């Protein structure tokens, strides 16, 4: 019909999944053991969601999920937790040893041991799909699993499914916070390898949601388990669409069409709202004009950077639960009319809007703020260019030195493969500046009069 | 699901095995009859990573314990936890190396490591996941040092691609408990640095010192001391053992730790060390937690961390956090402290946070750190050896040993190449290896 | 779209006389853009002298719903304009202001 098939990869990729599918079962009604507690139409029916599960038994939801990283210790918490009996046995995949925070070990080793397994598991849920959009990847840049098993996963489905939509779901790094001394080169090795693959794919920083959590939740203590939470309102937000009934949906190849000038420009910033306090929610408008205000807020941002030291190129901004398309006209002409909100002097149209009528539904077990309706949004702009000269600073310090690469080396990498993917970088620097350019036109030297 | 092997190798290696495996006893919940009777279900989902699976509700330690004296050996097994031990996993001479490093490995425990090697194939052929090996030593001994490096050797030779870690006592810095310590340690590091991955270098006197400071104790003793130091081996095997937020993997440091080949002599520590009379009144917190292990004054190191710069550094929490301040923490510490830092090395940090914490007790972190401030240690070690090889002094008792003037000549020489590179990581700059040019003419003919 | 042209078949065969097409659509849309203009193009040569006639939402110009609006009107434009008999242009922006103004709606759905 319209099937999704997620991949959880790594320890960050496998801590989101949890956060997500729970809360992928909580829209529904359905169980933490599969159930569906109540059902008018035993045997089809609405059940809409059979995008995101495979039906069996006496209407047992399947979910249509799979979770990997070579490190028991992170699966085994899918199969003892909360939710065990939910998922399929050989959907909760491991390897025979953790990646160490490394590429090579991934794409060249022990990722190269259980890609098969991993690619077989992928064609018999593929097959089942009648109607497959595609399949999403969940992960760190950062990540060792993350970057060395995501690369080796989208040089195989790019070619195995084609046409079919490649996105990923991605950490982002951080500016100033940081989890290992090699993230770095993590992110970079992943970027040369698979940006070649994705038509779209989609960002967050934990940095950023540490500061929406600490402001505008005003959480004092963001474990992880408080910060996968809020993400799950990210891909609820755009999954709605498949999920549920509205009066302009967005299927999961439009932000590709809408997100993307180009082949290379297809990494959009996410952000969502909104997000306050069990005490602002009380004292808050909410109204979807003061929505879309906070979504363009620089400090609202799930990447952080600040958007006006960038361009703004594209943006998709979805809406959901109790929304009207002439208040959000009214908020869209409001952001446009406000130009000191800044786009490219060549865009001719750089929106995509939706609206779905199911409402935003939180978790058990917060202080939470169970709001009418939200927005999710995705930014497209030069503004990333900012980190990445970040990445083009960390990179050269330690390359130079050589630090590190003799880890790489010693589990199957090429030295010209760190070479070359620096070199995709030194090209994406450009890529981006290329467009954040403004449309006036002109060429060669000239110094004497016409006139 | 994934496997941990372990060598008690001489007195120290093995009287702080001893101790070691008391905590790691309690931490599975197993009591000294080696069986469980724990208090959680996690205890025994990872009882496997040290341990045997024995008939029955029975436990025996993954613990290869080697000597050349019986005397220690007898004194585990009349010991705690002593029945748990196997008869078989103990593998000892009658005739010791009686300190001399060469009679370790070159003559007497030379003679009995083929047997030991039994005992360890038999452990390794049954863990199937198999990812490492570690051993506790002392350095400047006769015993963990020259008969546990060839052993450690002959490990990698069998073993290659697994990980090595090394938990060494280093020699003792303004008096010596031995006093061939300069030609042990320098003769132990030509074996260790081409054969481990990871090398620890505990100081006593820094521990002596922790004791009557932070923990304010006189009367500190070997018990005291042996678990100490066992929280770092704890520590670092946590995040493993027990679930996290940021699960690690023995490598998941190493590769961290480690940026250049010869490069992974570390500095330890630990959170929180505070006395009985005052653990009423200093906080349970994460900025606590990382200014003590940050603390100059509170490394269990020959070495003051301010007279070097940190390459890199690990930090294992213990416990329930926040993760936005054991990030915010580590951003704090590397902003107030960056001119201690190797600045082409840029984020000098890897986290890692267990779930789990230490019995009884709220909170806890693990330090692993990479100064090049180790250097005081290997200039002091060379330069003591120089002073007695330069003379032969002692030297008649380990070319009596047969070793050749070669081998001491050589294994000064590596730890002096050591030494000069760890000069060259110093300090360093961003620099890219250019020279003095000048103009040419542009009047062509 | 030939399982489609046979459907429309199947209703010409029920028409006495038949007058021709009425559609409703989207320029901005993908397929009320791209498969309808593939339709109305394919009609023409099947139904020469019957009217084909389209009542099109059509971009506005202070807002935009999709980023491909000017590509997919523009290359909808091109087939209509020689494959059909009458335009009818629909506007959102229009709509919405009439829904406000003239009907005093202070919230208009499409509805
Ligand atoms: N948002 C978020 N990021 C996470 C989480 N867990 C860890 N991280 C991030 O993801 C990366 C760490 O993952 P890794 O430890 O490398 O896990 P892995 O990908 O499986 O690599 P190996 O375990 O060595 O296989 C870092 O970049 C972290 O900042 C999580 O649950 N949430
Ligand atoms: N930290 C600590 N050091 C000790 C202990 N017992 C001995 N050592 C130290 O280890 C060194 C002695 O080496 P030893 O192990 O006897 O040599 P070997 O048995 O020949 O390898 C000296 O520095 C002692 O202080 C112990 O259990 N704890
Ligand atoms: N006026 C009107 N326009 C709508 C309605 N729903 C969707 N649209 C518009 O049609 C466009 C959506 O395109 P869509 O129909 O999703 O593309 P298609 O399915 O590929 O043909 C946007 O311009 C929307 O504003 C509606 O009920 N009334
Ligand atoms: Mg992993």
């Amino acid at each position: 019909m319209r099937e999704c098939i997620s991949i959880h990869v790594g320890q960050a990729g496998v801590q989101i999944g949890n956060a997500c599918w729970e809360l992928y079962c909580l829209e529904h009604g359905i169980q933490p053991d599969g159930q569906m507690p109540s059902d008018k139409t035993i045997g089809g029916g609405d059940d809409s969601f059979n995008t995101f599960f495979s039906e069996t038994g006496a209407g047992k939801h399947v979910p249509r999920a799979v979770f990997v990283d070579l490190e028991p210790t992170v699966i085994d918490e899918v199969r003892t937790g909360t939710y065990r009996q939910l998922f399929h046995p050989e959907q909760l995949i491991t390897g025979k040893e953790d990646a160490a925070n490394n590429y090579a070990r991934g794409h060249y080793t022990i990722g190269k041991e259980i890609i098969d397994l991993v690619l077989d598991r992928i064609r018999k849920l593929a097959d089942q799909c009648t109607g497959l959009q595609g399949f999403l990847v969940f992960h760190s840049f950062g990540g060792g699993t993350g970057s060395g098993f995501t690369s080796l996963l989208m040089e195989r489905l790019s070619v195995d499914y084609g046409k079919k939509s490649k996105l990923e779901f991605s950490i982002y790094p951080a500016p100033q916070v940081s989890t290992a001394v090699v993230e770095p080169y993590n992110s970079i090795l992943t970027t040369h390898t698979t940006l070649e693959h994705s038509d779209c794919a989609f960002m967050v920083d934990n940095e950023a949601i540490y500061d929406i959590c600490r402001r505008n939740l005003d959480i004092e203590r963001p474990t992880y388990t408080n910060l996968n939470r809020l993400i799950s309102q990210i891909v609820s937000s755009i999954t709605a669409s498949l999920r549920f009934d509205g009066a302009l949906n967005v299927d999961l190849t439009e932000f590709q069409t809408n997100l993307v000038p180009y082949p290379r420009i297809h990494f959009p910033l996410a952000t969502y709202a909104p997000v306050i306090s069990a005490e602002k929610a009380y004292h808050e408008q909410l109204s979807v004009a003061e929505i879309t205000n906070a979504c363009f807020e620089p400090a609202n941002q799930m990447v952080k950077c600040d958007p006006r030291h960038g361009k703004y190129m594209a943006c998709c901004l979805l809406y959901r639960g109790d929304v009207v398309p002439k208040d959000v006209n009214a908020a869209i002409a409001t952001i446009k009319t406000k130009r000191s909100i800044q786009f490219v002097d060549w865009c001719p149209t750089g929106f995509k809007v939706g609206i779905n009528y199911q409402p935003p539904t939180v978790v058990p077990g917060g202080d939470l703020a169970k709001v009418q309706r939200a927005v999710c949004m995705l930014s497209n702009t030069t503004a990333i260019a900012e980190a990445w000269a970040r990445l083009d600073h960390k990179f050269d310090l330690m390359y130079a030195k050589r630090a590190f690469v003799h880890w790489y080396v010693g589990e199957g990498m090429e030295e010209g493969e760190f070479s070359e993917a620096r070199e995709d970088m030194a090209a994406l620097e450009k890529d981006y500046e290329e467009v954040g350019v403004d449309s006036v036109e002109g060429e060669g030297e000239e110094e004497g009069e016409e006139y | 699901m994934r496997e941990i092997v372990h060598i008690q190798a001489g007195q120290c290696g093995n009287q702080i095995g001893a101790k070691f495996w008391e905590v790691i006893s309690d931490e599975h919940g197993i009591d000294p009859t080696g069986s469980y009777h724990g208090d959680s279900d996690l205890q025994l989902e990872r009882i496997n990573v040290y341990y045997n699976e024995a008939a029955g509700n029975k436990y025996v330690p993954r613990a290869i314990l080697v000597d050349l004296e019986p005397g220690t050996m007898d004194s585990v097994r009349s010991g705690p936890f002593g029945q748990i031990f196997r008869p078989d996993n103990f593998v000892f001479g009658q005739s010791g190396a009686g300190n001399n490093w060469a009679k370790g490995h070159y003559t007497e425990g030379a003679e009995l490591v083929d047997s030991v090697l039994d005992v360890v194939r038999k452990e390794s052929e049954s863990c199937d996941c198999l990812q490492g090996f570690q051993l506790t030593h002392s350095l400047g001994g006769g015993t963990g040092s020259g008969m546990g490096t060839l052993l450690i050797s002959k490990i990698r030779e069998e073993y290659p691609d697994r990980i090595m870690n090394t938990f060494s006592v280093v020699p003792s810095p303004k008096v010596s408990d031995t006093v061939v310590e300069p030609y042990n340690a320098t003769l132990s590091v030509h074996q260790l640095v081409e054969n481990t991955d990871e090398t620890y270098c505990i100081d006593n006197e820094a521990l002596y010192d922790i004791c009557f400071r932070t923990l304010k104790l006189t009367t500190p003793t070997y018990g005291d001391l042996n678990h100490l130091v066992s929280a770092t081996m704890s520590g670092v095997t946590t995040c493993l053992r027990f679930p996290g937020q940021l699960n690690a993997d023995l490598r998941k440091l190493a590769v961290n730790m480690v940026p250049f080949p010869r490069l992974h002599f570390f500095m330890p520590g630990f959170a929180p060390l505070t006395s009985r009379g005052s653990q009423q009144y200093r906080a349970l917190t994460v900025p606590e937690l990382t200014q003590q292990m940050f603390d100059a004054k509170n490394m269990m190191a020959a070495c003051d961390p301010r007279h070097g710069r940190y390459l890199t550094v690990a930090a294992v929490f213990r416990g329930r956090m926040s993760m936005k301040e054991v990030d915010e923490q580590m951003l704090n510490v590397q902003n107030k402290n960056s001119s201690y830092f190797v600045e082409w090395i840029p984020n000098n940090v890897k986290t890692a946070v267990c779930d789990i914490p230490p019995r009884g007790l709220k909170m806890s972190a693990t330090f692993i750190g990479n100064s090049t401030a180790i250097q005081e240690l290997f200039k002091r070690i060379s330069e003591q050896f120089t002073a007695m090889f330069r003379r032969k002094a002692f030297l008649h008792w380990y070319t009596g040993e047969g070793m050749d003037e070669m081998e001491f000549t050589e294994a000064e020489s590596n730890m002096n190449d050591l030494v000069s590179e760890y000069q060259q990581y110093q300090d360093a700059t961003a620099d890219e290896q250019g020279e003095f040019e000048e103009e040419g003419e542009e009047d062509e003919a």
